[PDB]
C-alpha cells in the first residue's frame, strides 16, 4: 500500500514531430519563372 | 453553362458540413443516454448498500 | 488523351504518393482545400493527364491505393493534401504480412487483390485510351514486394498492348532496414524483369550520399528524400502535358533507350541540387547542366557510372532554352569520355525539350539512361542472397507457408541468367 | 484496429504485471478511478475496452494459487479498475512442489483461465497476440503456464505468442528445488512458444547498482525496469509512426529456425535526472552503451559467441539519419564479431513517443530511448550451467521422492535432460561456420 | 469480377465491430464452468456420524 | 383482440404466479390496489367498466396455508374473491390421492371457473398451466386437469412450465414416483412445455447475482422473468412480432418429442454490471453458454432441433443477424443433420423494468431462449434409474393400492419413458 499511491499527475508535440518528418526542408531555387509558351512570343500580330 | 454548374458549390459544402452537424448531434447525443442509465443505478448501490 | 493511372502499393507507394501529389497539384494548381486558381491559361489545356473531372470542379487524382496493414494509408488520408483522393476509391486490408514475401504474394494477397482489380479496372479503362503505367514499390519490403507485384502480373495479362512503369528502392549493403531482405528481393526481381517493362532503382545509401554531400544539409529527413524522388519522377511525364520544341510520349523513352526484349533497368539522377548557400553563386548556364548532369555524385544509385561503358543515355532539358544546343554539348560531351562510350552503338543519346519548367528551376534537366554500371548493384545482392541460402536458415517460413525449396533456386537460376548475360555486352566489340 | 491479452500466473507475474499496469495506465491519462478526467481518438483501444461511457477494462486476467497478493491489490488504490470477476483465485498454495501444480490442484483451476480468456477474446477484432508473464523458478508460477501454454496452442491454432519469462539466477538462488522446476517447464514450453526472452534477474541487481546508483533497491524497483521494456517494444501498434513495427512482424525476425525461439534483451539509457544534466545524451554515444558487455539484462556475456540477428528499437524523436550512421558504427567495431551465415542483423524501428517518467520512481524524462530485442549464440551460457545444476542432485535422488508422491512418472525427470542436451547439442551447430 | 461473398473483407472503417469482432472466437460455448463456485465463497462443511 | 389464462396448482406454481404478478402489474402500471394512476392490459387484464382492473386468473390448491397469505397480504384487493377456489385436506405427495379421492369431487369447480373466465374473454389464445410434479396435490390435478380441458375445449393449445426434480437435490421421496408418472399423463395432451428444474438455479444465481445465501424468494423472481420475457411480444409491438401460436409450429418437430429447455441472459447482479458493455454481440454468446443453461442437461451431449429466441430491448436487427452467424460457424454445437436451420426470432421495443428492491439490474439489451435439444433426454433416462431401484422390491408401493390406484397401472407408465428414450435416441440418429 505504501510503493503504489495516487499522485496522479496527468499531443501537440506528436503532431508537430510528424509533420516536421515531412517537411522537404530543402525548399528550391527562388523562381523567377513565369508562364510563357515557348514558341508564342516568336510569332505575333504585326501592323 | 458555368452559371449553372457553380450554383451547386454553395449547395454541397453547406449540405455536407449540414449533414455533418448529424455526425456531431448523435456522438454527443447519445452520450446522455448511458450517463443517465450508468449514474442511474448508483442510487441503487446506495440503495442495495 | 494518352493518360496514366497511379497505384502505390506497399507503405512506401503510399508515403511516395504523399509527396508526389503534394507536387503536382502545386504545379498545375489545385487547391487542397480541389478548385481551380491557375493564373496563366496554358494550365488547364492537358489537365487531364493525371486527373479527371466531377462536378462542382474538383479534381479526383486517379492513385489507386494498396496495402495490407493499416497503419500507413489513414496516416496519409489525413494530413496535407490528403482530402484529394476519393474515400470510395480505394481499399487495403488488416492483418499484414510482415516482410514475408511469400504471405504478401499466396495467402494474404490472394483473397485481397481480387478486389483491388476491380478498382484499377474501373478506374483505368474509364479514360479515352491509356497510355500506361506507373507503379512504386519498395523491393525489399515484404508486404508491399508480395501484392504488388503479383497485381503487375495480372495486369499485363489483360492490356497486352499498354505500357507499365515502377520505381524501386534495393536496399544497399551499407544501410539495411530488414535482415529478411535477401529472400523477397531475390525472389521480387524474378517475377519483374519478365513482365516490368522499365524498372527503375533508386538506393537509399544514395539519397544520404546526396544529401550529405551536395545540399551540405547539416541533417536530413525522410522529407527530404521523397521530394528527390518527387522532382525526377515528376519530371518524366511534363513534355506529355504541355507544348514544347520536341514533345516525347512515355513510350518514346522506351522505343530510344531499351535495346533488347530482356535489359529494361535505367539509372536515373536530377539537377541541379544546390545548398542553401551556393544558390546565387551558382551560374544557370548550359555548360553547368551537362556537366553536373553526367556528375558521378548525382545519380541517385549506388552503382558508379564509371564502372562500365554506358549504352545509351536520354534526357529531357526542361525550360525556355536557346537551340544551338547542350546538343553540340552533348555532342562535345559525347566524345571527351570517348572511352566511355560502348561502340557498336553510334549516336547513343537522345534529347527532349518542353517549356514549362517546374516551381523555381529557371532551367533544369532530367536524366535517364542504360548504364553497365548497375552490373555492382546485383553482384552485391547476389552475393548476399547466397549467404543465407546454403544453410537454409529462415528457410522454415518461405517453406511452411504453401511454397517449396525448388522455386528458391529458380530465383537465383534466373538472376544468374539476367546479370551473366548482362556483362556479356561490355566485352562485346564489332 | 488492433488489441492485445494479458495474463500473468503465480505471484512473479501480478506483482510486476501490478508494477507494470501503472505505466499503461499512466500514459493514456486516465486516472486511477478509471473514469476519463476533466472531459486523439483510438489509440486507447491499444489496450483497454470501451463500455459505452466512463471507465475502462483493461485485458488482463489475473491468476494464482495462493490468495494474499491478490487480495493486497483486491483492496487497494486500483481496485475499482479491473474487472470485479476476472481476479480468479485458488485456494491451496503450490509450495514450488511442481508436479503438484500440473496433475493434482492445476486441473480444476484451467477451466475458469479457459474462460476468463475465452470472453476476453470474444470482444477483440484482430487478435493479434499474447502476453503471459510467469516465473519459472516457482512451483505454482511454472506449473499453472505450463498448462495455460499447453490448451491455448491446440486451442488457438497459429497465433503469435511472447513470453517475458524470469529464470533463476546462476549462483545467486531464491529457493533451494529451483534447479528442478527451471528444466522440467523448458520442455512444455520449447514446443509451444514462437519468441521468449531472456531476463535472468540478477543482471537487473549489478545495472541498477552500476548506473542508477542505488545501493538497497527492493523487488518493486526491478518491477518497474521491466515495465518500460515492455512499453518501448510493443508502442508502435498504438501510435504514429514513420516505419511501424508490430508484435506479429516480430518472430519473423528473430527465429532464424522453429528450434532456437530464445533470447535475451538489454536497456538503455537509464539515467536520473540527478545526474544526467551533464551530458548531451547525444545518439552517438546511446546506442554503443546499448551493446556494452555489463549492461544486458541477461546475466552472460555475448562476447562469448557470435550474433545471430538483432531488432533494436528505438523511441522519442529521432531522426532516422543517425540510425544509419550508428549501424554502420557498429559493424566497423572490432570486438563484436557477426555470425558467418547473417549478412546483417539489424532491423530499425521508429516511434514518436518518448518514455512517460513515473514521479517518485527511478526513471528520468529524456528525449531518447532505444531498446533492443536480440536472439544470439551465448544464451547457451545459461542452459550448460542449468544442467550441471541439474545433473548432480539427480544423481542420489535427492528431493526425488516427493514429485512422487503427487503422480508424476519417474522417468519424467529422465525426458527433461534429454531435451535440453538435445538442444544442448543443437546450440553448438548453428555456431559452426560453412 | 468480385464475388458478393468474401467482399467484406474490405476495411471501410471501424463499424466492423459488428461483423469482424469474432475473428478468433476461442471456439465456442464448448469449455465448462459449471459449479465452478469453490472459488468465491466457502464450501459447505461436510462432516460424518 | 388477444389475451391469455393462467391455472396454478401447487405451492410452487403459487409463489412463481405472485412473484410474475408483481412482474407484470409493476411492469403495466397498475398499482396495488388496482385502481390506475393506449389498450394494452387488455392482453392480460379485463376491464371493470368503471374502477379498478380485473386480473385474468384462477388457482387451485388443497393446502389453504399458502392461498390464506394471499387473502392476508399486500394483495388482497388484486383478485376476485370466489376465484380462489382452496379445499380443505391437503394429498401430502400421494399422487393417487390428487387424481382419484379427493381431486376428483374439486375438479368440477375448476372446470366452472374455467368456463366462466372463458367466456368474458372473446380473443383467447392459449392457456399457461403451471404445476410442480413432485407434489402429491400438485400433480394430481394436473392430470385431470388437462384431461377435462382438453376433452371439453379441444385444438386449442396449452403452455407449461413444469418442474421436475434434480439428479441430485430434491425435497420429497416419492417425487420418482409421482414425477415418471406425471409424464404418461401430460405426454399426450401438453402440447410445449419447458424445463426449469430447481438445482441450476441455485448455481445460475450463486455465481452471478452474488448472493452467498438465496433462498425460494429470489428463486421464483426469475421465473416471472423469463414469463414476461416471453409474453412481452403478444401485448406491446415489436419490429417482428411473435404470437404464442406461432410457436409449436416451429418448436416441436414431431407430435412425441415437444420436451425444450430454455435460459436466459444477461442474467447479472448489479454490484458489477457496469464494468462491461453487454454488447449485443457478447449477449448473445452467453445464451447458449452451458454454465447458464437453467436446466441441468448439458447441451454438449448432444445436437440441437431448433431454439426459438425472442430478443428484447433496443437491439437494431442488423445486429442480431449477424450474431447468429458466429454461432453457427462455432463448431462446438452441432444442430441435427435432417434440420434446415433452427432459428426464429423475434424483436421488442421496451427495456425490463426492475422490480423494487431487486437484485438484478435494468440493461438496454435483454434476450430469452427457449431450445429443444435432443439431450434433453438424459434427464428423462436419469430418473428412469431411480424409479427402477424403488419398483425393484417397491418400497412405498403399499400406499398407493388402497388409495384407488390398480396395481398393473405403474407398469405401462415405464414402458411410456422407454418408448420416449428409443424415439429420441432414432430422431437423433441420423440419415
Ligand atoms: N524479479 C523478481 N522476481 C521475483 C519477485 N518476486 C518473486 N520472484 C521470483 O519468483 C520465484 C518464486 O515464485 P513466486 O514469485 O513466489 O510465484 P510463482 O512462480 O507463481 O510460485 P510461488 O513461489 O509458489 O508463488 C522466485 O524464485 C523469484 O525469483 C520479484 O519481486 N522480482
Ligand atoms: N420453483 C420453486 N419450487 C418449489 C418451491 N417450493 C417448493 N417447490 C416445489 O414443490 C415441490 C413439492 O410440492 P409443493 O409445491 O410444496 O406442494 P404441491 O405442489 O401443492 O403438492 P403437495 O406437496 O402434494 O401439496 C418440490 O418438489 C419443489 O420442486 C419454490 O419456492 N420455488
Ligand atoms: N524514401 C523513403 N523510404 C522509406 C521510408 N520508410 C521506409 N522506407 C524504405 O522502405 C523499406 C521498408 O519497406 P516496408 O515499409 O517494410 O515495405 P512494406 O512491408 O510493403 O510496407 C526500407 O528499406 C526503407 O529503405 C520513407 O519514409 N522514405
Ligand atoms: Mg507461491
Ligand atoms: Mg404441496
Amino acid at each position: 500500500a505504501k510503493t503504489y499511491q495516487g499522485k496522479q499527475m496527468f499531443p501537440e508535440k506528436i503532431k508537430a514531430l510528424s509533420k516536421d518528418l515531412r517537411a522537404e526542408h530543402f525548399k528550391l531555387g527562388n523562381d523567377p519563372q513565369s508562364y510563357t509558351s515557348e514558341a508564342a512570343a516568336k510569332f505575333k500580330e504585326f501592323d | 453553362e458555368k452559371e449553372q454548374k457553380e450554383l451547386e458549390k454553395d449547395i454541397l459544402t453547406k449540405a455536407v458540413a449540414a449533414y455533418e452537424q448529424e455526425v456531431e448531434r448523435k456522438k454527443k447525443e447519445l452520450y446522455l443516454t448511458n450517463k443517465q442509465h450508468q449514474s442511474s443505478l448508483i442510487g441503487q448501490m446506495h440503495d442495495k448498500d | 488523351m494518352r493518360e496514366i493511372v497511379h497505384i502505390q502499393g506497399g507503405q512506401c507507394g503510399n508515403q511516395i504518393g504523399a509527396k508526389f501529389w503534394e507536387v503536382i497539384s502545386d504545379e498545375h494548381g489545385i487547391d487542397p482545400t480541389g478548385t481551380y486558381h491557375g493564373d496563366s491559361d496554358l494550365q488547364l489545356e492537358r489537365i487531364n493527364v493525371y486527373y479527371n473531372e466531377a462536378t462542382g470542379g474538383r479534381y479526383v487524382p486517379r492513385a489507386i491505393l494498396m496495402d495490407l496493414e493499416p497503419g500507413t494509408m489513414d496516416s496519409v488520408r489525413a494530413g496535407p493534401f490528403g482530402q484529394l483522393f476519393r474515400p470510395d476509391n480505394f481499399v487495403f486490408g488488416q492483418t499484414g504480412a510482415g516482410n514475408n514475401w511469400a504471405k504478401g504474394h499466396y495467402t494474404e494477397g490472394a483473397e485481397l487483390i481480387d478486389s483491388v482489380l476491380d478498382v484499377v479496372r474501373k478506374e483505368a479503362e474509364g479514360c479515352d485510351c491509356l497510355q500506361g503505367f506507373q507503379i512504386t514499390h519498395s523491393l525489399g519490403g515484404g508486404t508491399g514486394s508480395g501484392m504488388g507485384t503479383l497485381l503487375i502480373s495480372k495486369v499485363r495479362e489483360e492490356y497486352p498492348d499498354r505500357i507499365m512503369e515502377t520505381f524501386s528502392v534495393v536496399p544497399s549493403p551499407k544501410v539495411s532496414d530488414t535482415v529478411v531482405e535477401p529472400y523477397n528481393a531475390t525472389l521480387s526481381v524474378h517475377q519483374l524483369v519478365e513482365n516490368a517493362d522499365e524498372c527503375m532503382v533508386i538506393d537509399n545509401e544514395a539519397l544520404y550520399d546526396i544529401c550529405f554531400r551536395t545540399l551540405k544539409l547539416t541533417t536530413p529527413t525522410y522529407g527530404d528524400l521523397n521530394h528527390l524522388v518527387s522532382a525526377a519522377m515528376s519530371g518524366v511525364t511534363c513534355c506529355l502535358r504541355f507544348p514544347g520544341q520536341l514533345n516525347s510520349d512515355l513510350r518514346k523513352l522506351a522505343v530510344n533507350l531499351i535495346p533488347f526484349p530482356r535489359l529494361h533497368f535505367f539509372m536515373i539522377g536530377f539537377a541541379p541540387l544546390t545548398s542553401r548557400g551556393s544558390q546565387q553563386y551558382r551560374a544557370l548556364t548550359v555548360p553547368e547542366l551537362t556537366q553536373q548532369m553526367f556528375d558521378a555524385k548525382n545519380m541517385m544509385c549506388a552503382a558508379d557510372p564509371r564502372h562500365g561503358r554506358y549504352l545509351t543515355a536520354s534526357a529531357l532539358f526542361r525550360g525556355r532554352m536557346s537551340t544551338k544546343e547542350v546538343d553540340e554539348q552533348m555532342l562535345n560531351v559525347q566524345n571527351k569520355n570517348s572511352s566511355y562510350f560502348v561502340e557498336w552503338i553510334p549516336n547513343n543519346i537522345k534529347s527532349s525539350i518542353c517549356d514549362i519548367p517546374p516551381k523555381g528551376l529557371k532551367m533544369a534537366v532530367t536524366f535517364v539512361g542504360n548504364s553497365t554500371a548497375i552490373q555492382e548493384m546485383f553482384k552485391r545482392v547476389a552475393e548476399q542472397f547466397t549467404a543465407m541460402f546454403r544453410r537454409k536458415a529462415f528457410l522454415h517460413w518461405y517453406t511452411g507457408e504453401g511454397m517449396d525449396e525448388m522455386e528458391f533456386t529458380e530465383a537465383e537460376s534466373n538472376m544468374n541468367d539476367l546479370v551473366s548475360e548482362y556483362q556479356q555486352y561490355q566485352d562485346a566489340t564489332a | 484496429m488492433r488489441e492485445v491479452i494479458s495474463i500473468h500466473v503465480g505471484q512473479g507475474g501480478i506483482q510486476v504485471g501490478n508494477a507494470c499496469w501503472e505505466l499503461f495506465c499512466l500514459e493514456h491519462g486516465i486516472q486511477p478511478d478509471g473514469q476519463m478526467p476533466s472531459d486523439g481518438d483510438d489509440a486507447f483501444n491499444t489496450f483497454f475496452s470501451e463500455t459505452g461511457a466512463g471507465k475502462h477494462v483493461p485485458r488482463a486476467v489475473f491468476l494464482d494459487l495462493e490468495p494474499t497478493v491478490i487480495d493486497e491489490v483486491r483492496t487497494g488504490t486500483y481496485r475499482q479498475l479491473f474487472h470485479p470477476e476476472q481476479l480468479i483465485s485458488g485456494k491451496e498454495d503450490a509450495a514450488n512442489n511442481f508436479a503438484r501444480g500440473h496433475y493434482t490442484i492445476g486441473k480444476e483451476i484451467v477451466d475458469l483461465c479457459l474462460d476468463r480468456i475465452r470472453k476476453l477474446a470474444d470482444n477483440c477484432t484482430g487478435l493479434q497476440g499474447f502476453l503471459v508473464f510467469n516465473s519459472v523458478g516457482g512451483g505454482t508460477g511454472s506449473g499453472l503456464g505450463s498448462l495455460l501454454l499447453e490448451r491455448l496452442s491446440v486451442d488457438y491454432g497459429k497465433k503469435s505468442k511472447l513470453g517475458f519469462t524470469i529464470y533463476p539466477s546462476p549462483q545467486v538462488s531464491t529457493a533451494v528445488v529451483e534447479p528442478y522446476n527451471s528444466i522440467l517447464s523448458t520442455h512444455s514450453l520449447l514446443e509451444h512458444t514462437d519468441v521468449a526472452v531472456m531476463l535472468d534477474n540478477e543482471a537487473i541487481y549489478d545495472i541498477c547498482r552500476r548506473n542508477l546508483d542505488i545501493e538497497r533497491p527492493t523487488y518493486t524497483n526491478l518491477n518497474r525496469l521491466i515495465a518500460q521494456v515492455i512499453s518501448s517494444l510493443t508502442a508502435s501498434l498504438r501510435f504514429d509512426g514513420a516505419l511501424n513495427v508490430d508484435i506479429t512482424e516480430f518472430q519473423t525476425n528473430l527465429v532464424p529456425y522453429p528450434r532456437i525461439h530464445f533470447m535475451l534483451s538489454s536497456y538503455a539509457p537509464i539515467i536520473s535526472a540527478e545526474k544526467a544534466y551533464h551530458e548531451q545524451l547525444s545518439v552517438a554515444e546511446i546506442t554503443n552503451s546499448a551493446f556494452e558487455p555489463a549492461n544486458m539484462m541477461a546475466k552472460c556475456d555475448p562476447r562469448h559467441g557470435k550474433y545471430m540477428a538483432c531488432s533494436m528499437m528505438y523511441r522519442g524523436d529521432v531522426v532516422p539519419k543517425d540510425v544509419n550512421a550508428s549501424i554502420a558504427t557498429i559493424k566497423t567495431k572490432r570486438t563484436i564479431q557477426f555470425v558467418d551465415w547473417c549478412p546483417t542483423g539489424f532491423k530499425v524501428g521508429i516511434n514518436y513517443q518518448p518514455p512517460t517518467v513515473v514521479p517518485g520512481g527511478d526513471l528520468a524524462k529524456v528525449m531518447r530511448a532505444v531498446c533492443m530485442i536480440s536472439n544470439s549464440t551465448a544464451i547457451a551460457e545459461v542452459f550448460s550451467r542449468l544442467d550441471h545444476k541439474f545433473d548432480l542432485m539427480y544423481a542420489k535422488r535427492a528431493f526425488v521422492h516427493w514429485y512422487v508422491g503427487e503422480g508424476m512418472e519417474e522417468g519424467e525427470f529422465s525426458e527433461a535432460r534429454e531435451d535440453l542436451a538435445a538442444l544442448e547439442k543443437d546450440y553448438e551447430e548453428v555456431g559452426i561456420e560453412t | 469480377t468480385a464475388d458478393r461473398n468474401k467482399q467484406a473483407k474490405v476495411f471501410q472503417n471501424k463499424e466492423l465491430a459488428k461483423t469482424n469482432f469474432a475473428g478468433k472466437s476461442s471456439p465456442g460455448p464448448a469449455y465448462d464452468v459449471r459449479d465452478t463456485d469453490y472459488f468465491t465463497y466457502q464450501k459447505a462443511p461436510k462432516w460424518k456420524i
